[PDB]
């Protein structure tokens, strides 16, 4: 398949991609939230044939020593052997680690999940949010698909109302649910640089020939909460400038779909 | 403390009734074969690869393909979040699933190769190993792998004295026995048989028989899901 | 050694086995309890040249959250590299896991070790039983040899009398010992199916050519507390019926030896 | 709560000033190449091996050398002792360092081989990944490896509203953004770019630009450290 | 607090007396060689394989067999249950046992091969590494492996001021020094020497000498256990 | 490089070593303490081109159940892949384990770090000392270089004064520092036996051809606190006698350098 760099490269030169997308088009997007009923939150996301499932699970626990003020958020990506022949049984490899870390960071750094509004008793009892990413099919652009599924799944989440009883000192978990304090919708927008052209949402085939990849995660307030150039290759400042700008625009188109899918599920 | 409400079950089912079951083949681009199964509250994907290159020759068998199965539960699949990673349970189910699928496969046909089966439990509710074996045959059939039969699987149990078909979480948790069976229906060959619990011989045997009836029922859904697959390539 | 399937298969056809056993005979059995004095309980079991050592070790600890009513029982099988060339250094493989799990289950599910009679203080202090299986020589039928050694070693066990002092709130461990609440004697009986014949207690050589294997664990009250078909192959219902029946009869012959060895050691 | 004291920093530095930086090449007998860097309170060694024999052929690439980077922090390098062993952070930095150094290397020149880069952080203080990439190029250059350029690296950030050059621990901990950049200076090719924090587009971009200026400064120290190396073999 | 009761020991032994020692060769069907040792309260098996196929060629040595030793303690072997798995202690003893047995073996005789020695401590009581080395030579001799000598081993120590032979658990725990020695007796070549504790030079040296006398005693039991082996094949 | 045994062996026969050292000479020694300011203690040690860095880090924690009387000391050796091509990424191998264990033992068994003088509150709060060995370049004799760096780094250590407040029950950590209770200076002296000659401080090249190696760790009071024959080969009693004697003399020459480097750093 080194035959295929040449093909993809020459097609680009003629302004085309292998599946007839523009350089700024995403493949068809399917977002569906609420799909794992037993989870507190969930989302199934398809970027073309790329499929990822996120589950939100919450429990109550101790906060971290240094932040007794804050609830806990933790992101794990499983690159399941079933998703890809390049995925192997065992602990996260660096791909799984870097995707997890970048998706967490865009959320955390935007305070998209407001950890301060997750305290039950300061220093002792906080809500602990597990964002558990399950990659079901890898056909390109896990970064975006993952970040999409994760924020979509936070917004889907309904966690049980918890009450701290003052007379008893105890913490009552009520049957009534409520949303998580999700206050922003960060969305990663990823570009493949192949030669001298950047292309949004690369498929597998484009990732196999790209030089390098850059992810810009933006929210609806026009801020950036994560940038990650990944793999090899090099970018020009202006390609970086271009990517930042284009990302905000793709992020708003995607945020809108995230929002519909979120609402379609409370019906 | 009540599992038969006179003499129906908690979810309204009769002693020998199945939870609703939906299966679909060819759901993943990358696998050589796939199936998705919703069996009651269970949601499971099966992926197959390939026959593919086994590494290294050390692991290579000279006259045959080896079968490698990995059963795994997503952290969000269970009521209390599961840290990811195989545990002893998953290791054991992997092994017994392997043993359930091996007799159905003509391994001598692809020597020096591995056929990898991945069973991912996205939502669990009891019967995951049987729902997994059921979807793992469809997925093998999906990958164009030659097989002496499909492997159909179903569990019976004993709850509040009674032998019943296809436990849910509650009945399994609180019941007296769980008897998963897997069979190759055409010739009545049992490729999986486990019993967890406490049974008389005659209760064990009625359970084995009952689960074999539900496995035969599940077998007709497997054929139907495969028939559905060739109605979709017969376009056109 | 594929020469040897043919030989074993043809011998079976003529109603014979390689060591002149009947299809329902066990190889000579040696049970000896009390062999690791420093352990609370122990048993050395020989099924022919198959040798397994079980140790019982007990301590006091916390029960599991969900069962504050119950003492703790935990079963581990070490397939030591010394036992076999097929055994490797490292964490249990699936063979070690499946044997451990099946032997535990037959015991636990029969309540052969009564965990309720192992509480010191409900929810806080319970007895914790380690069943630690050490396979010394693998020559076939580890499943039976393991289950035999384990129940034999539970019955051998003498654990220190423990006292909860009410005035002090503390738990006194006395020098006086007592048996564990062992109320049943489950014994696994394992068959190899080789062709269309089932054979009890397969040797290594029979396991190397068998199609598949089925284990039925029964107690003295005529109940079954575990069934496990293992490896590949398929069984017929009637082969299953046959195995269940034969297992109860082999289990009683074995239970009797378990009992003698238990008594021979209190002299 | 004060990081610019009007409008100087805690350590006396101006918004676009560097911490003191000392680099030295060829500090280890055994590595094919090495560099030591003291960058503020950071003390980092980079070791390179070789191009060397890759094991096994499975891992071997047919037309090229593979680059393997391991970034690691000594337990004593951080204020609160770090248990040894990679963690998720280290795994990620390893990956991105790899990605920062790869474009600079002509891998097709040593096929079937591995070039191993070890970055050991002996004292950390913020900017370890950039100080590591800076010393890892000198070390590659030290091992006689052909390279399209050196890779120079530096971080910018935003603290108390302001875009600033080269955070220390305190400013990173308590600041608003940390933007490491790595470049191949001669052609202005960015081989590392990360942002952790919260920035407007125009703040992101000024940070990228600022860090590129400090990376170019660091690049002149790299050349100088290499010039120092050939003044030492020119004896005689 | 009393280890010499004037001037006998807790178990009745004199300063230079051995605990009872029983050894037997050829106790396992599957190993190429085996020995069982009861040395006081110690109960240890040694298994040997083979010279056997080393995997892969990477691990293969061209002119010789490699020796691989694994020393391990069963969980039930110690007063407080040991989680299974090597620990740092076991890793170290494995290494030093390896070093104790290597000089005795003519490795150049089986090139490209591994000789695997497994020492399993079923009951421990002090002196397990020496009882292990003693049974591991018998087991190597049992596997028909050519050897320049047997390796005999024994420990001395210092308890309550005094240099004594062959510590038990209590004396080791509470003593002042534990000096295991292993030797190839015929030529007086020390293949194991460790000291844990606090000794003067003259106390170290008397201990080394004392343990060498007990190792020579143990050597006569090894020969006797081997003589017993050839009285058993001389039937007939 | 089997060419090189012959060369080294023949040179020895003529009374010489490859770098012109006597059989009892060390390569040039560089000791420098205080080099990792953020650590509580540190030492960089060069035995020739062998380089090792030790860091001391302390915290407060629980003592071990059995020793509520004693502070905690823990020694870890990292054989970093950068140090050597024979070093690999992953958990300590047996080389790293055996070096760690031998260096700890010489210190612990001499009570060079007096653990009894590290208690804050008996049974509850003790000082915990991490000796963290970082091998930077392996060119022979890690054992000595490690033990040198470690004791040099203990003596360099300044840990914060801790106060137990009696009215409050709490433990105040003061800004004022103090040394650790270091009461002895054990130093390992290692010999390579190559043929029938023992040589102190072997280089890499000598380790590649030696038969075996013996380490004797002695302190300034004329006691031995660890002996370790390592690798293969065999020693004669008198070679052992010789090594013990020579070790005390090399240990005093080295102890003196340890002491200068310690003092040069309080200026
Ligand atoms: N680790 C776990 N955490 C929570 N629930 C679990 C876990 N493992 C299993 N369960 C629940 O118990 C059910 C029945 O278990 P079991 O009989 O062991 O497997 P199967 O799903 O094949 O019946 C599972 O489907 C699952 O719902
Ligand atoms: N595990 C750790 N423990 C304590 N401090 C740490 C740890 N990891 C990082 N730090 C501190 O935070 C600083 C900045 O972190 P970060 O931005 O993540 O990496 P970089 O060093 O590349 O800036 C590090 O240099 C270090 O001083
Ligand atoms: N992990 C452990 N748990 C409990 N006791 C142990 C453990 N390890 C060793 N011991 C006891 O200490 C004894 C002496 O220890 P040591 O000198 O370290 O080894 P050796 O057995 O060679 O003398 C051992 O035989 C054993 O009885």
């Amino acid at each position: 398949a080194g035959i295929m760099r040449d093909h993809i490269i020459n097609l680009l030169k003629e302004g085309k991609r292998i599946d007839d997308r523009g350089f700024e088009d995403y493949r068809p997007i399917e977002i569906e939230v609420g799909v794992i009923e037993k989870a507190e939150g969930s989302a199934l996301v398809k970027l073309g044939s790329t499929q990822v499932l996120v589950g939100i699970k919450t429990s109550l626990g101790e906060p971290f020593p240094d932040t007794p003020n804050m609830g806990v958020m933790t992101t794990n990506v499983e690159l399941v052997p079933l998703a890809s022949p390049t995925f192997e049984p065992g602990p996260p490899d660096e791909r799984a680690i870097e995707l997890a870390r970048v998706i967490d960071r865009g959320i955390r750094e935007s305070k998209a999940l407001n950890l301060e509004k997750m305290v039950i008793v300061p220093g002792k009892i906080v809500r602990v949010v597990f964002i558990d990413v399950h990659v079901l099919d890898h056909d390109g652009n896990l970064m975006d698909a993952i970040g999409i599924a994760a924020i979509a799944a936070l917004l889907n989440a309904r966690v049980p109302k918890v009450r701290y009883n003052e007379e008893t000192g105890e913490v009552e978990t009520l049957d009534e649910t409520e949303p998580l304090p999700v206050e922003k919708i960060p969305v990663p927008v990823t570009f493949a640089k192949i030669g001298n052209i950047l292309v949004v949402d690369p498929s597998l085939d484009e990732e196999l020939v790209m030089d390098g990849k850059i992810t810009i995660t933006t929210d609806e307030t026009g801020h950036i909460s994560a940038v990650q150039k990944s793999e090899g290759g090099a970018f020009k400042l202006e390609e970086v400038m271009y990517a930042v700008e284009t990302a905000f625009k793709k992020a708003e188109e995607i945020r809108k779909l995230i929002l519909e899918a979120v609402e379609k599920a409370k019906q | 403390k009540l599992i038969d409400e006179n003499g129906r079950r908690i979810d309204g089912r009769k002693k020998y009734e199945l939870r609703p079951i939906k299966m679909e083949v060819g759901v993943l681009k990358n696998a050589n074969g796939s199936a998705y199964i919703e069996w009651g509250k269970n949601k499971i994907i099966a992926a197959v690869y390939g026959p593919r290159e086994l590494h290294p020759k050390h692991l290579q068998r000279p006259d045959r393909a080896i079968l490698r199965v990995r059963y795994n539960m997503a952290p969000f699949s269970v009521e209390e979040r599961k840290k990811p990673g195989p545990d002893r349970r998953s290791i054991e189910i992997s092994k017994v699933i392997k043993g359930a699928l091996e007799p159905a496969l003509i391994l001598e046909m692809f020597p020096r190769t591995a056929i990898d089966v991945f069973i991912e439990v996205l939502q669990a509710d009891a019967g995951t190993r049987v729902a997994g074996i059921t979807a793992a045959s469809l997925a093998l059939a999906d990958a164009g792998i030659p097989m002496r039969d499909l492997v159909a699987a179903c569990a019976a149990g004993k709850i509040e004295g009674e032998i019943v078909l296809d436990l849910n979480k509650e009945e399994d948790n609180y019941g007296e026995a769980d008897v998963p069976v897997a069979i190759m229906p055409l010739k009545n060959d049992i490729t999986l048989l486990q019993m967890d619990g406490y049974l008389t011989k005659d209760e064990f045997i009625e359970a084995v028989k009952l689960a074999i009836k539900g496995a035969k029922a599940v077998y007709q859904k497997q054929r139907e899901a495969l028939k559905e697959k060739y109605l979709k390539i017969a376009q056109e």
